[PDB]
């Protein structure tokens, strides 16, 4: 071979595009349920005084 | 009026307060009630909001009105005498202060239960009460001052 193998050779655009949207969509789980547990605690917080 | 202690090996070291539609039990003490129509409940654990199930029926249910709103600071009837707060609990002498006294309601001039101790064993001269109550639209607060043991 006149060339050199990478990594990223193989990738192509809808490979990259399906594993950025299965890291986007567990990141967004997380963090929606990270901002509803804060949330609550505030108005927990708030009902005393 | 109602109020159910709770067993355990003989002595007495819990109390559990029956309102209108459920059933009350503090989480500071172990043990079972005496009543075989109480101890068949499933009695579910909670945060300190203090959450239980009151799964018992209609026929024996609502021996006591938990309070509306409109809280003065006046006259607040107690098991071993009287106390005169809302923002706080009064400043009760000795003799009450001693232990398994949790769960102890503490209810108004015309019978209608306010407040639940579960602390505040002793805060000197001045004793304080961790009781839970409603805040300002019936939203189920716990209060505790400073140092409560559980009591």
């Amino acid at each position: 071979a006149q060339h050199t193998e990478s990594f990223t050779s193989a990738i192509s655009a809808t490979a990259w595009s399906w594993i950025k949207v299965l890291v986007g969509g567990t990141s967004a789980f997380i963090v929606l349920g990270l901002i509803a547990t804060a949330v609550v605690a505030l108005v927990l917080f708030f009902h005393r005084h | 009026d109602k109020t159910f202690p709770i067993m355990l090996n003989g002595q007495v070291n819990g109390y559990a307060c029956v309102v209108g539609g459920r059933v009350f039990k503090p989480l500071h003490v172990e043990g079972r009630i005496d009543n075989e129509q109480l101890a068949a409940i499933k009695l579910k654990k909670a945060s300190i909001y203090d959450l239980e199930y009151g799964d018992v029926p209609q026929c024996m249910k609502s021996d006591t009105l938990q309070y509306t709103s409109d809280k003065p600071p006046g006259f607040y009837n107690w098991h071993h005498g009287a106390v005169q707060y809302e923002n706080n609990r009064f400043t009760v002498p000795r003799g009450v202060g001693g232990k398994g006294d949790s769960g102890r309601p503490i209810l108004d001039n015309k019978g209608r239960v306010v407040a639940i101790v579960l602390g505040g064993v002793n805060e000197g001269s001045r004793t304080a009460l961790s009781v839970v109550t409603w805040n300002q639209k019936g939203v189920t607060v716990k209060d505790t001052p400073e140092g409560s043991e559980p009591w």
